């Protein structure tokens, strides 16, 4: 009550800490370097309480490596997922504004696709908002600005009642504003009608406007929120496990484990006279307080003195737990490194395939099912069919087709069993097509050279 | 939600005295509504 | 910056020049270290009136 | 640490560090060893105030060796992108002014695009700006120029109302006194129309132009700014995540090894006799202070003496560690070595190619997305056909194509599948022909030449 419009639901609240541990690793090394306290546990918090102790965590932490493999999974996964391009289904001139600009920033819409996946695969959650301004865009919404939901069954329809989610900008004025200007965009369904109304602050103050009911075409206002929250397990606004969160927790174990496998390198790697049967008597009298140990000169020992250089020895058990990490982390399935040792025979592979495709055919599906959601809305915007649907590239593994796949297809299309579009749709595919099919329609009927 | 859901070993000794005396169970005479409201009092003044 | 970089020769005479150095200059940023006292803000006060914490 | 609480975040400021890192990273080992403070903390400080301790460490570091993979990353990365040229869609008598000399310079549309594709394989940031001077130009706008920017939602869309970014030139006076004057051009969208005007500093006072409106051919001013933002995560004025730094940061943590290996090397890699049970009247009586070690010569020793030709022993742990981030660089997926070593089943490279190729095939797409742009933008400034495209290559690791291949696409062709200037690309991009398609029909009127 008392209308706290900044307000955030309790469970999302709980996986920020977890959000912010993913995105931290999407950002690279130096956001882990600068957060190391809370990943790599002090040796000894004694000292970490003094002062040399807190330099000497830093000089800890600052020789470390962090390995990365979360983010170059990620990109694997994205580079599998938008491989060529979505396909559109239906009438392409008349949504031509929304695939051109899908938020009227001239940012495509397969841009805001893949941006919506990675969000979607990462740290599994998003949003996409449909708002009228003439034209309707499409919003992507982070997994940190979804603030408030709610589920209330109306006859018993699973049915999202209010959403608040925080919106982003820069305010157009002339005096520079350090400041960055948060707005507070609050959706109400009250009896099946769709209300909104924009929160805005200002030295301290809160704006409220007034409740408006965007309309179709036609009219009839709406009975449900043009919103949709895609994630990794399904559209719902309840909130989806990330599908990263091992892999990241690994990288954090191997990080740590790096740093201490460096101070070892550092302190024990390199080799050490260690004079042993010696006497300071014999130091002060021939040694004088320096060796010589290059091939050109000989150095001399009393009796019983025994140099024994000592380094500490490769495959340390730090190294193997290391190692043994690495491997566990290829183990859970990401697409994470490319190991030229290990090979892998062809064929075996094709049964695991449907295994590791698993959450990209997963995020696929919920994103095109989440953006032919969004295309509907803004439709019915525009009044245009319904029937129209945005499908991203459900294929992976994708790859050159070779003479025999490219004649299989063409002789599949000689029989009437694949469409001309789906003939195309197979060329490009194949990456051997790039012309549209109408255009190359035009170029091939006239007659030919000869 | 719960971390750990409660087992059949985990008979916690529930209550002694039966709490189900709302709404319909005492035909509305004890209700248990829900509404928020601020201060330490809640007053209505109707004409006497 | 050296100073005598730039110094007068004579092409008929022939005498000894002092040579010159390469001295280097350090700046600083110092860090500076802020905070904030303990606010208290129990959720009981905030509840009992119709808020949140 | 709570997001939602206020916090500015967007701004250049934030990332010089990382992108002059990535800078000096490009340059090689020079600007490496140069700055090798902030890359490999001193062994010990308090060895460091001493000046035979920054002797020490100028020993140490002149020893080290640079392994610059990211340079030969970036190459590989940005060859694979650019092999052939990119395809250029619609009219070319009438885009030959652009194709030929982009931005005035005798610089061609594809090596602009080439740099373009650099910058943001590197450091994941560039620019691209169209500005009537008489003939429109296309100018690269680099990652360090583009200033200040603010987004602003106007009428439900997300648009970037100013952009301001540095245009560097050098001063030619009557002599030929090197200067460098800098002009800074504001770029402002106002109640949706283009704006713009030149801030110039002569000798220290910022003189302001007057605000200008370009105008299309046809004239109704503009509905949106001629600059584009370009990155590897996609065009956005946002900041986006530079493609190389953990590489980068394990190239420096195998420079550090390899300083920390090449020390020992020096120091303890030379054999020493290390003369044990050694009495100093026995040296002066027949050593005399000197050693004849070669095979023509021997050395008598006294009652329990013990030679010991004493030396660092191979494959040290610092070994295994400079072997380890060797691996770990190869293994995040950077073309940065070819170990001929390794072996790879044919096929399964071709099932990872689409995770290895992620990176890659996101550069290419949104270079084509920013020059499609920067193409249509010069269309509407010279009143020109707007369905232009300009993609670069979308299909990686190419090479020859087999005769099979050729037969094929051929086949192909005679059916109708493949357009002619489709099949004509193909077979130019498989290394099989060089001339245009349309010198090819020009010489193919005539009958066979027999």
């Amino acid at each position: 009550d008392s209308n706290n419009i900044k307000y955030v639901r309790e469970d999302a609240k709980k996986m920020h800490k977890l959000w912010a541990h993913i995105r931290m690793a999407m950002e690279g090394s130096r956001a882990i370097k600068d957060n190391a306290k809370e990943f790599v546990p002090h040796p000894d918090n004694t000292k970490a309480t003094t002062p040399e102790g807190v330099a000497r965590y830093k000089a800890y932490i600052e020789r470390a490596v962090w390995y990365g493999a979360s983010a170059n999974t990620v990109d694997g996964m994205l580079g599998q997922i938008f491989a060529r391009d979505p396909v559109f289904t239906g009438p392409e001139d008349k949504f031509d504004m929304l695939i051109n600009d899908v938020d009227g920033s001239g940012l495509s819409i397969h841009q805001q696709a893949r941006d919506s996946a990675e969000d979607a695969l990462s740290l599994g959650r998003g949003g996409l908002f449909v708002d009228y301004s003439a034209r309707p865009y499409i919003k992507f919404i982070a997994a940190e600005d979804i603030l408030n939901w709610r589920e209330r069954w109306v006859n018993g329809a699973k049915r999202t009642t209010l959403l608040v989610f925080r919106e982003e900008s820069d305010a157009d004025d002339d005096g520079y504003q350090i400041y960055k200007e948060e707005v507070w965009r609050e959706l109400r369904l009250v009896d099946g009608t769709y209300w909104q109304r924009t929160w805005r602050e200002n030295d301290g103050q809160l704006y409220v406007d007034d409740w408006i009911s965007p309309t179709k075409a036609d009219g009839s206002q709406f009975d449900e929120i043009p919103f949709v929250i895609f994630g990794s397990k399904n559209n719902d606004p309840t909130i989806d496990m990330p599908p990263m969160r091992d892999l990241v927790e690994l990288n954090i174990a191997h990080f740590r484990n790096s740093a201490d496998y460096e101070e070892a390198c550092f302190i024990c790697g390199q080799p050490t006279l260690f004079l042993s049967g010696l006497t300071e008597h014999w130091v002060k009298n021939v040694l004088g307080g320096a060796v010589v140990i290059g091939s050109r000169d000989a150095v001399p020992l009393p009796v019983n003195a025994k140099p024994e250089l000592l380094q500490a020895e490769g495959n340390g058990m730090v190294k193997e737990a290391m190692d043994q990490k690495e491997r566990q982390m290829v183990a859970l399935g990401a697409k994470l490194i490319d190991s030229d040792k290990t090979q892998r025979t062809f064929g075996e592979a094709s049964m695991e395939a449907a295994a590791q495709n698993s959450v990209l055919s997963r995020v696929s599906k919920n994103v095109s099912d989440a953006y032919t959601k969004a295309l509907r809305w803004a439709a019915m915007f525009l009044g245009l069919d319904e029937k129209i649907e945005y499908e991203l590239n459900s294929d992976f593994d994708i790859n050159k087709m070779s003479p025999e796949e490219l004649a299989a297809v063409i002789s599949a299309w000689q029989s009437n069993a694949i469409s001309f579009t789906e003939m195309r749709w197979q060329i490009k595919k194949g990456g051997r097509a790039y012309l549209e099919d109408e255009d190359m329609r035009n170029e091939s009927e006239q007659d030919d050279p000869l | 939600q719960v971390f750990n859901d409660w087992a059949y070993k985990t008979m916690s000794e529930v209550l002694d005295q039966q709490v189900e005396l709302f709404n319909g169970a005492t035909r509305g005479a004890i209700i248990l509504r829900s509404a928020g409201n601020t201060g330490d009092l809640s007053e209505a003044a109707f004409w006497a | 910056k050296i100073q005598g970089l730039v110094r007068p020769r004579d092409p008929y005479s022939n005498a000894d020049v002092a040579a010159k150095d390469l001295r280097q200059l350090v700046d600083n940023t110092i860090k500076v270290a802020s905070g904030t006292p303990p606010i208290n803000i129990p959720p009981s006060m905030l509840r009992w009136i119709q808020k949140n914490p």
